[PDB]
This record gives C-alpha cells, sequence and structure tokens, in this order.
C-alpha cells in the first residue's frame, strides 16, 4: 500500500469509528483483554481525575489474569493519575 | 601459550658497544613495533595471516561466530553472575549477556591496531573505554545465534597522553545489525605524525526551524547549503523544520588545525503526505579552519532531535545493600573465556618489561562485573530493557582488588531511564570504572476515562505548575472565546449556574452565526431526515443567549466533554515533556477518553479541532432525546452486576433477558459497555424497559430460576416463554407506577442518576450521519500518521488494536452497516495497486 | 561432607577415649538412623568393624556425601532475587529466602492446607511440599525459594514460628530426583554389602531396618532417603525399648539431639549429645555422661 493511500484509509476508518462510537456499545472487557493478554502491558495508566478504570482494571486481572500472570512471571502496574503522581514522575 | 596453546617469543635486539663503557647496550629501535606486533597477533590469533599494511580506512572481519551454552556457562560464572536468562535452567530458554559481545567481536575489534599506519608500542597500550549499544528493535542474543562481527576505525587522534584509535565493531545477526562494541585505546607516547590522523564522527540528527525569511536568507547564504531541487522555493522552507543528518571527516595538519575539514550529509523536509525527502545537501570543506562552521551554526541556530530531561534529584539504585566486588586471583580464567590471552594480564616478566605493578586483571572483566550488578538493579535483572552501556576505564585492576559501586537514575529520555555507574577500588578509593546505561522502563499502556469523572478546579495545579499544559488551556479558551464567546477555564475554576453570551459587535454576529449554524438531523417515524438547530432559541434576530445548569455548568454535558478531555490531554502533555513516555506505547479511551486518547498520543486533531467536536457531541447527544415540558426525557442508564443474582447468572443469562425484555415490551434497552466480565455492564433504555429489567432481575433472584440450567433442560424457546409472562408482569407493574418513573435500586441493578440519554445504544444511530460530516470538517487527512495508530490505538468499537487490512474493514462493516466502509471495501482492489 | 567428617570424629573420639575400636562400641548399640545426611555416617558406623575398616569408611563416606552435594547443587542450581522479597522475609523475621521453610508449632493438617492453596496458584514445577515430619508440629517444607516467599505471605496472614533453613538445595523432594541418577553413575564404584551391618538401621521415611529391606549394596538407598524419600522422624526413632540416645550430630543443643529429646519426653528415653562437653538443658545429657565411670 502507498502512503498516501495508507493515509486515505486511516482517515476514512478513524471517522466512521468516531461517528459510530456513541451509538455503538463500549466493548471494555476485550479492550482490556487486549492490553492484559495481547499487547502484554506490564503497567497501564490512567489519564483522568479519578481512579475509575483503574479500579476496572484492578478488578479484570484479580477475576480473570492472576493465575495467567503467576504462570507468566508478569507483574502489573496500574496507576491513576490523580493519585500515583511521584511513582509516574520520580 | 597462545591462541593455540603453544610458546612464543618476542625478540628484543640491542647492540653491544665496548667503545661506549658507561652505557654499552644500545637497544635495536628499527622494526621493534613490527616485532611486537607479530608477536601479539601469534598470541591471538596463532598462525592466522598478519597483515600490517592493512589499510586503516578499511573494514575488518571477525568471521563467523556460534554462540554457545558452554560458552555462556564459562563466562556467566567466571564473571560471577546469577543472570536467570542465561542459565540453562530446566525449560528456560538461554541467552547471552550484552558483555559477551566482546568475546565475539574481539577478532574484529583488535585487527585495526596492527597497521603500521598506525605506529605505536603495544606494550604501552591501554583500553581506555569501551561501550556497547543494542540497534533499536534487537533482541537480545541467545544460545543458537549465529552471528558476524566487522569493524572500522572511526579515529586516529594525536593527544597529549598517546595515539587514540576509536575502532566500531557491529555485530550481525540474520543479515541485520544487532549490535555496536565501541572501544578505545591508546598508544603512551608522544606522537607528532599527524598524516594518518582522522576522525569520523556521525553528527548530531539536528533542527533548524526557519520562522522568517531572514533565517532563510541566512540558510542560502551559505555555499555549503547546496539544494538539490534548486526550483523549490525559499519559502517552500518558509515555516518549515529542516532536519539534518550529517557525516563529518576530518584530517589533522596539527594539534591544533585540520589539514581538511569534509562535512556532508542531508538537509530534509516532512512533506503534506508525511514523507520525508532531502531538499538540500551539505557539501562542505576547509582544508584548514578555526573550526567548522556547518556545525558551528547549527549548534547556535537549532537543536538535537532529543535531549536529557536530566533530574534535579540523582536516584540512589542497589541491592538492599550497597554493592562491592572483588578480583580473583587467575586473570588466565578471564583470558580464557574472553580470548583476551594478552600477556600483561597474566605473566610476570611482561607486566615487569611493560613496567607495570604487576599482572592486570582485565577492564572487560571489571566491566561485564559490574553490569552484572547495573542489570539486577537497574534493570531489575531484566536483561533486553538494557539497551545501551558505555564505561571508561579511568584506574588499574590486579588479581585480588576490591571494589566498591555505586548506581544512580538521573534523567529520562524518550521514555528510557539515565543511569550513571561509578566503581572505585574499596582500598585506595580511586575511580576505576564510569560508566553509563540506557534502560527501558516497562512495557506501558495509556488508558482515557469516561465521562462522570469531572470535578471543579480540575487541571489547575497543571494550569500554575507547567507551561505545555497551561498552553493546552489557553490555546482552548482562545478558540472557544473567538468561536462560541466562553471561556472553559472559568467554568473549570468556578462551575457557574448561569452564563450569557452576547452577540453584539462583528465578532458577536460571528458567534451567532456558529450557533445559527448548530444542526442535528432526527429520524421522524416516517423515516424522513428533519434537520433541527440545536440552538432553536437563536435567530439572525437574537441579540444574546444564556446556558443554565443548576449543578453547575460543570456538571452540563457539552461543557463536561470539553473541560474532561482538555485536562486529560493537558495531563499528558506534561508527562510527554518530562519524557516519562515511551515510543511504542498502546492505548485505548473509554467512551469520552477515546478523544482525549487520540488526541493525546496520535495527534489526529489540534486542541481547536478537539474542543469543538467534544462540545458539538455534547450538544447533539442532549438535543437528539425528546423531553417532556418540564425538560426530563423517558431515557436512562443502570450498572447490572450479574454475580448478584446468582453464581449461574453470566453475561449470556444477562444477555437473554435484556433481549427478551426489549422484544416483549418493545421498548428500548440494550447492553451499552461491557466494563468486566461476570460483574459490571451497563443497560440503556427507556424507564420503564429499566425498571421492568430491574424488577425481572430482582424475581430471577427471589425465585432462584436458573437461566442456564434451563436453556440446558429446555428449548431457547421455552425458556424464553416462561421468562416472557414473568416479564409481561414486570411490564405491566412498571406502567401501573405513578409517572414520573423514579428508577429504583435492585439486588442486581444500579440506576445512573443524572444521565438522561441512552448513550451508546442504537437509539442514536441517526446521529451518526451528521456528526460524520462534522468530523470530516474537523480532522484533516492530511495530519493523520498512521504509524501512531497501526497496533497503538485500540477503537471502543472493534475493541482490536487499529489496522488498514481488508479483514479489518470487513469486521467494521459487519459491526456498523457502514455505506462508506462497504464502498471502500467495494473497491479495495484500488487501494492494493 | 565436612558435616559427615565431624561425626566421624565424634565417634573416632568416643572409642579412642574409652579404648575401643569401632566394632566394640557398635556392638553396645542397640541400632541407629541418622537425620537426612546423617543416615550415611550411621550407615558406616554399622558398617565399621575396627580401625582399620573405619579409615576407609570414612573416605567413603565422604566420597558419598560429596557427591550427594556437588551433583545436588548442579542439578538445582540458585537464581536471582527482587529487593522487595529479599527484605520481606527478612522484615517479617524468616530469614533469607532458601530452597527449604521450616515451620514449628502448627499442626501438619493446617500447614498441608495453606501449601494446597498455594500450589493453586503455581505449576506443577514450582510446586512445595512437607519434605520432613520432625514431629506432628515441626515440619520442612521445600521447593523453590520463590513459592516459599508465597507461602510465608499466606502464613502472615494468620499467624507459630516459621523462618527459612540455611540449606541451598531441596532435599528429600521431587527437585534432586534426576540429581540421585548422577550421584549414582558418580558412586558405581562405591558399596556398602548389607551383610556388613551388625546392628539395626532404620529407614528415615519407613522406619523399617534396612537389612530387612535393601539387598547387597545400601548405597542406592541411602542417596534415595536423603535426594527424594521424606523424612518420618518419629517413625525413623521409635527404638524399641530404648533407655538411651547417642546424638553424634553436629550443634548440640541447637541440633538434632534436644528435637529428638521433645518427641522422647515421657518416654523413658535419654538422649545425650555426644559432641557437646556441657549445656544448660536438664532434658539431656553431655559428652561427660558417655565417659564417667562412676
Amino acid at each position: 500500500m502507498r502512503p498516501e493511500v495508507e493515509q486515505e484509509l486511516a482517515h476514512t476508518l478513524l471517522v466512521e469509528l468516531l461517528a459510530y462510537q456513541f451509538a455503538s456499545p463500549v466493548r471494555w472487557i476485550e479492550t482490556q483483554d487486549v492490553f492484559l493478554a495481547e499487547q502484554m502491558a506490564e503497567r497501564i495508566v490512567e489519564i483522568g481525575p479519578a481512579d475509575t478504570l483503574s479500579v476496572m482494571a484492578k478488578r479484570t486481572l484479580a477475576s480473570k489474569y492472576e493465575a495467567y500472570d503467576a504462570a507468566k512471571s508478569a507483574q502489573r502496574q496500574i496507576l491513576c493519575y490523580s493519585k500515583d503522581a511521584k511513582e509516574i514522575y520520580y | 601459550t597462545n591462541a593455540l596453546g603453544e610458546p612464543v617469543a618476542l625478540p628484543l635486539r640491542f647492540t653491544y658497544r665496548p667503545e661506549a663503557g658507561y652505557a654499552p647496550i644500545h637497544e635495536i629501535m628499527e622494526g621493534r613495533n613490527d616485532r611486537i606486533k607479530e608477536f601479539y597477533w601469534r598470541c591471538w590469533f596463532g598462525q592466522d595471516p598478519l597483515d600490517l599494511d592493512a589499510p586503516v580506512t578499511s573494514k575488518f572481519d571477525g568471521g563467523e561466530a556460534v554462540i554457545t551454552s558452554e560458552a555462556i556457562n564459562e563466562f556467566v560464572h567466571a564473571v560471577g553472575n546469577t543472570g536467570e536468562a542465561f542459565v540453562d535452567r530446566p525449560g528456560k530458554t538461554m541467552y547471552a549477556p550484552m558483555d559477551f559481545a566482546i568475546v565475539v567481536g574481539w577478532k574484529a575489534i583488535t585487527k585495526p591496531i596492527f597497521p603500521r599506519t598506525i605506529d605505536g608500542d603495544l606494550l604501552k597500550l591501554v583500553h581506555l573505554s569501551n561501550q556497547f549499544r543494542m540497534f533499536p528493535g534487537a533482541e537480545p542474543l541467545k544460545k543458537g545465534d549465529k552471528v558476524y562481527t566487522t569493524a572500522q576505525v572511526n579515529a586516529v587522534i594525536n593527544q597529549e597522553s598517546g595515539k587514540m584509535v576509536e575502532v566500531c565493531g557491529t555485530i550481525t545477526r540474520d543479515g541485520k545489525p544487532v549490535m555496536e562494541v565501541i572501544s578505545q585505546f591508546l598508544y603512551r607516547g608522544v606522537y607528532t605524525d599527524y598524516e594518518n590522523t582522522f576522525q569520523r564522527k556521525v553528527e548530531t540528527p539536528m533542527q533548524v526551524h526557519l520562522a522568517t525569511t531572514k533565517d532563510i536568507a541566512i540558510l542560502r547564504s551559505k555555499q555549503w547549503f547546496v539544494l538539490d531541487d534548486v526550483a523549490t522555493p525559499e519559502e517552500f522552507l518558509l515555516g518549515k523544520t529542516l532536519t539534518f543528518r550529517l557525516h563529518t571527516l576530518v584530517h589533522f595538519k596539527n594539534r591544533n588545525v585540520y589539514s581538511h575539514v569534509e562535512t556532508r550529509g542531508q538537509v530534509l523536509v516532512e512533506l503534506p503526505t508525511k514523507e520525508i525527502i532531502q531538499v538540500a545537501t551539505v557539501e562542505y570543506v576547509a582544508g584548514e579552519s578555526h573550526g567548522n562552521p556547518v556545525i558551528d551554526y547549527l549548534q547556535r541556530n537549532g537543536q538535537s532531535i532529543e535531549q536529557p530531561v536530566n533530574f534535579e534529584n540523582p536516584i540512589p539504585l542497589g541491592g538492599k545493600a550497597p554493592l562491592q566486588l572483588r578480583a580473583p586471583a587467575s586473570n588466565e580464567t578471564y583470558a580464557r573465556v574472553s580470548g583476551d590471552y594478552n600477556p600483561i594480564h597474566v605473566s610476570r616478566v611482561f607486566a615487569a618489561y611493560a613496567n607495570l605493578p604487576g599482572t592486570i586483571t582485565h577492564g572487560m572483566y571489571s566491566s561485564a562485573a559490574v553490569r552484572s550488578l547495573v542489570e539486577t538493579w537497574a534493570a531489575e535483572n531484566k536483561i533486553g530493557r538494557v539497551r545501551s552501556f558505555h564505561a571508561s576505564l579511568t584506574g588499574m585492576v590486579l588479581p585480588n582488588d576490591d571494589i566498591n559501586v555505586k548506581l544512580q537514575h538521573v534523567g529520562m529520555v524518550g521514555g528510557r531511564k539515565i543511569i550513571k555507574v561509578e566503581a572505585t577500588n574499596k582500598e585506595t578509593e580511586e575511580k576505576v570504572l564510569l560508566g553509563e546505561a540506557e534502560i527501558e522502563q516497562p512495557v506501558t499502556a495509556y488508558v482515557f476515562t469516561g465521562q462522570g469523572s469531572q470535578e471543579q478546579g480540575m487541571g489547575m495545579d497543571l494550569y500554575a505548575n507547567s507551561p505545555v499544559a497551561r498552553e493546552v488551556w489557553d490555546r482552548a479558551d482562545k478558540y472557544l472565546r473567538d468561536t462560541y464567546g466562553f471561556a472553559i477555564t472559568d467554568i473549570v475554576r468556578n462551575n457557574p449556574k448561569e452564563l450569557t453570551i452576547h452577540f453584539g459587535g462583528p465578532l458577536g454576529k460571528k458567534i451567532r452565526a456558529n450557533y445559527m449554524a448548530m444542526t442535528f438531523e432526527t429520524v421522524a417515524a416516517d423515516g424522513s431526515i428533519k434537520s433541527e438547530r440545536i440552538f432553536k432559541d437563536i435567530d439572525e434576530n437574537t441579540t444574546s443567549y444564556t446556558f443554565r445548569s443548576p449543578n453547575g455548568l460543570l456538571s452540563a454535558t457539552q461543557f463536561t466533554q470539553p473541560a474532561l478531555t482538555l485536562m486529560e490531554k493537558a495531563s499528558f502533555e506534561d508527562m510527554k515533556a518530562k519524557g516519562l513516555v515511551p515510543r511504542d506505547s498502546t492505548f485505548a479511551g473509554h467512551s469520552l477518553g477515546e478523544y482525549s486518547a487520540l488526541a493525546a498520543l496520535a495527534d489526529v486533531m489540534p486542541i481547536e479541532s478537539l474542543v469543538s467536536v467534544v462540545f458539538y457531541r455534547g450538544l447533539t447527544m442532549q438535543v437528539a432525546v425528546e423531553r417532556d415540558a418540564t425538560g426530563r426525557s423517558n431515557y436512562g442508564m443502570c450498572a447490572v452486576n450479574p454475580s448478584r443474582i446468582s453464581k449461574t447468572f453470566n453475561e449470556e443469562a444477562l444477555r437473554f433477558v435484556v433481549g427478551a425484555v426489549a422484544e416483549t415490551t418493545g421498548w428500548l434497552l440494550e447492553i451499552v459497555n461491557y466494563n468486566i466480565a461476570n460483574m459490571q455492564y451497563v443497560c440503556a433504555g427507556d424507564l420503564r424497559a429499566l425498571d421492568t429489567l430491574t424488577s425481572v432481575t430482582n424475581f430471577i433472584k427471589a425465585m432462584k430460576i436458573d437461566i442456564e440450567q434451563m436453556r440446558r433442560e429446555y428449548s431457547p424457546d421455552k425458556v424464553k416463554e416462561e421468562l416472557v409472562e414473568i416479564i409481561k408482569k414486570c411490564a405491566a407493574e412498571t406502567e401501573a407506577k405513578p409517572k414520573p418513573l423514579e428508577l429504583q435500586r435492585g439486588f442486581a441493578t444500579i440506576p445512573l442518576r443524572g444521565i438522561d440519554v441512552p448513550f451508546h445504544s442504537t437509539f442514536l444511530r441517526s446521529g451518526v450521519k451528521p456528526f460524520r460530516n462534522f468530523l470530516l470538517k474537523k480532522i484533516n487527512k492530511t495530519s493523520i500518521d498512521p504509524a501512531k495508530l497501526i497496533g497503538k490505538y485500540i477503537p471502543n468499537v472493534t475493541a482490536k488494536p487499529f489496522a488498514l487490512t481488508k479483514e479489518y474493514f470487513e469486521d467494521v462493516y459487519r459491526l456498523t452497516n457502514s455505506p462508506r466502509i462497504a464502498h471502500v471495501l467495494a473497491n479495495w482492489e484500488k487501494y492494493q495497486d | 561432607p565436612l558435616i559427615g567428617l565431624v561425626q566421624l570424629a565424634h565417634y573416632q573420639v568416643t572409642c579412642k577415649v574409652q579404648g575401643l575400636h569401632p566394632g566394640i562400641l557398635r556392638d553396645r548399640i542397640s541400632g541407629t538412623t541418622g537425620h537426612s545426611q546423617g543416615i550415611v555416617l550411621a550407615a558406616v558406623t554399622a558398617a565399621a568393624d575396627s580401625w582399620e575398616s573405619f579409615e576407609d569408611l570414612a573416605k567413603s563416606a565422604l566420597t558419598i556425601l560429596f557427591w550427594i552435594g556437588a551433583r545436588s547443587q548442579q542439578t538445582f542450581p540458585r537464581t536471582s532475587m527482587s529487593p522487595s522479597l529479599l527484605q520481606e522475609a527478612i522484615d517479617n523475621g524468616e530469614g533469607t529466602p532458601t530452597p527449604m521453610l521450616s515451620i514449628r508449632d502448627l499442626p501438619q493438617a493446617e500447614v498441608q492446607k495453606h501449601i494446597d492453596q498455594t500450589n493453586q496458584y503455581l505449576p506443577e514445577d514450582q510446586h512445595i511440599s512437607i519434605s520432613l515430619i520432625n514431629s506432628p508440629r515441626n515440619l520442612v517444607v521445600s521447593g523453590p525459594p520463590r513459592s516459599l516467599c508465597g507461602l510465608n505471605a499466606q502464613l502472615r496472614k494468620v499467624k507459630f514460628v516459621n523462618r527459612f533453613l540455611p540449606i541451598t538445595a531441596p532435599f528429600h523432594s521431587k527437585y534432586l530426583a534426576g540429581a540421585a541418577e548422577l550421584i549414582a553413575e558418580d558412586l558405581k564404584d562405591i558399596s556398602i554389602e548389607v551383610e556388613r551391618l551388625g546392628i539395626p538401621v532404620y529407614d528415615t521415611n519407613t522406619g523399617e531396618d534396612i537389612r530387612q529391606t535393601v539387598t547387597g549394596n545400601v548405597v542406592p538407598a541411602l542417596i534415595r532417603m536423603i535426594t527424594n524419600d521424606p523424612v518420618h522422624w518419629e517413625k525413623a526413632t521409635v527404638f524399641p525399648e530404648a533407655t538411651h540416645i547417642l546424638d553424634f550430630g553436629p550443634g548440640g543443643i541447637s541440633g538434632l539431639g534436644v528435637l529428638t529429646s521433645r518427641n522422647k519426653d515421657g518416654t523413658g528415653v535419654r538422649v545425650i549429645l555426644a559432641g557437646t562437653v556441657n549445656g544448660t538443658v536438664a532434658e539431656v545429657g553431655y559428652k561427660s555422661e558417655l565417659f564417667d565411670r562412676d
């Protein structure tokens, strides 16, 4: 694919995704699965005023990935911007 | 013993002169360095052919080497290292420590010291420093790797202390470079031969931004700035950052003056496609000079493409104790495992002749030994996270010496840690090694959150203390004031209830026109599309308008959305400015947070477009819902927790019940957020449908109905029939309740108060077309970098890494039924050609 | 090997002081056993008949104990540690993590329950197990030090005494099964025939006299008892109609003799610490009681 073509397809696809998003369900379980299982994110940061998705990720880990992380020796760091400042910034 | 296990002799020659009776012994200096070089060659390479006349500009080959467990084990155990990845423990893949690069590169790296053009006494040679560097994306060496090493002389420089020779060896695996090893050697002595002295330097990739014609006139003054396409206009470069990739070769006339400056390379532009080209060559020569005007200019007018965010507080590091080390007795053990069979490390007579205090422990041993601490503590004993490691060998070591080490982390670069290293002899306190490691953070992913987290004053501390965060807010305020007549910071700081925009004057007329132009399309019951203006109250005759919110305007969706997203963006820009963010973190954002994630990591839209989008989104979603004379909607949302019904009640059972309620009643009811498996879902719909769902789930729990058991014992239709009778009863009870219907907390259902729009439900599909048309005006194609999206962005709709493949477009078509995606798919071949 | 040498030296002194040669002293003893590596010294002293045989039997024991230690350590190397795990054990008074964890004053059933709970989250190659049963509330659990840290973290919630032992390989566990094969090859030329053993020598796992269960060379059984088989110390030390037990093991009042004395409390058995010149524990005897002629 030529870069102009990739940029065109990316522009069209991104605009369609966003155009439908507010009229389509949020599939956040599967989103977390991509992060925790597929992409092997050792650390996840919630940007935001509150730790809402950090709390969700904690629960998902404990309910679904604890044995998986133990088997892979994976150690996970879930951090929220408004709580974990000196960690995120040293 | 030599590399072949055979004895080898160094012949020193003298003339006896009894006529010179006070000093009758004269050393024969002629050919002395050649005899020494031949001896060292036989020591390290045995019977390999010696070429003393090999050009210093040539490439030196080290040959093919296969990395074996035994070679690793002896090296690793000799350097005393519990590097778990390097252990061939049961079930574990076996890796090689980065120091082992010296073993496989030794032949290539040492050959360049032998040429006669590099005149120097090897008995007086000192190894000054060694540097390891892994190529970007290159994975650790392991048991079974086949590697090839080639080396080149970067520099030959006469210094006060001696002749310095810098050699760079490149280790390649499967035809690709994996690691560079740079070694600096010093022949101690006084050298005045400048004819073979040179330095090759890869210059910093520099940048200069041509804000003004004056800058470009300054640039095009330079005869060495040789434009490529000279028909390219001067102001083609106006407002462009030129990027400069340059290599400099200098030869020395004497200590202070070049015999020849040569300096060349490429000056580069990024095109609107985001493709890059050269638009000028750099073509400079001086012969002699007191500097190099090209480079002198760049340091004075431009900047490196990367810089270290050095900490003001150096972080102390180590294990649980301060770290200390020891030289063993047998330098021969290291000489063996390394293949550095150099006698001065091991032989009394050679050490004594070389005027050493004794036979010396190899600096490479010390380097590896120290880097074991480095990896163990600075990289948490995780090998691939170490990317590059420098070590200046600043003091001498001998058998049974003892050593103190300290490690500190003192800055960031591109999401990588900056670590400095000092090793000092414990008894003499002298520095023996100084060094530096760059190390990866853990694999990090970035998450942005939904509406509902907003608070008064959010982000204002950053606004006060961070210039980059402040700029995000100031740009937003300027745009929103110029376009819509308000400042978002005023709303965030004060959370006022009410606010009037005045359309007085030319600016006010423009602001009013922007509001007049705001519309949303509704699908009437006959299927016809009716456009309706958002600001029905405003018209060409309206002089002013007032926003209102009793919980404060920060609680109003149209302002909540901008405010939150700006705060997130400002946060992330501060972090990015502090260099905390790795190159390839992946990302997502829960409903609204998605836009922030895209704006923050993918830069798909500028701040002005971002705030426009999320303001318009908030407005459109409020007006898409029909409201009664008191402004109330008949819609809401409920969080549902299946595990609170029974242990067997899962996501499928919830989907079955929600679908059955929706189908039986004809009311809108859909699962719109899938947050935590079998624990947290959100349903959006008609208040009656949500109340009926609450009653049905309460009934299922109270009667201990096991839907999964019923689905195993009965046909799906029979399970549905039993549920339908329960649903009809619950729906009749719901309709008998007083209006307005107030949602109550159930055993498994929790109403989300204050949400009166069924977000993410199919009800809002009518708004997709006008909102798409708005997005197309706010997101420019040329702004898109696919490399920021592909694999890295995960959309909420697909919940998969973003990809430009036919299969991904087919999946998006299946989920959205988009006519535009269908058109792309029906013409897919045109995009493959 | 060095712990073997200490015990051999104490035996040699006990015979020399009394003017015996080894056979005579052995013929005064009703039977013997030895806690883990101790069983080798129990065996060679039961095989001894004279100073002349005792000298070669000592060399034999040292060869056996050496190759056991060597191949065990080779088969199960140590690995590196995080600052947290290290200091966690230290700060909680558990000592440095090692492949063997002592647990005292907790019943075997409760220890097993915590082990089972821990192993549910571990792959099979990381499973921990009870390897020594010293008494009904004195146990040792063997396996990966990290797995043992996980067990300690669970025990902390309900906390008896738990401490890592200064032992560098997981003896009496599946983790040395391969090592046993290597050791057998290294020791193929060393034989101690069962017919040599003029007194009962009791199996550390079963408590049976090995002269009734082994045929020919006992060295493979000795290896197995140390590498693979769990120790059941109360079974191994039933010692019918015992009045006295002579402890040749190292460590005195901190050694195996005081443990055995506690297991024998109320049974009429006095344990004498043969290595210890004197001490303050009244429940045991000291080196003088071996030589006193009153």
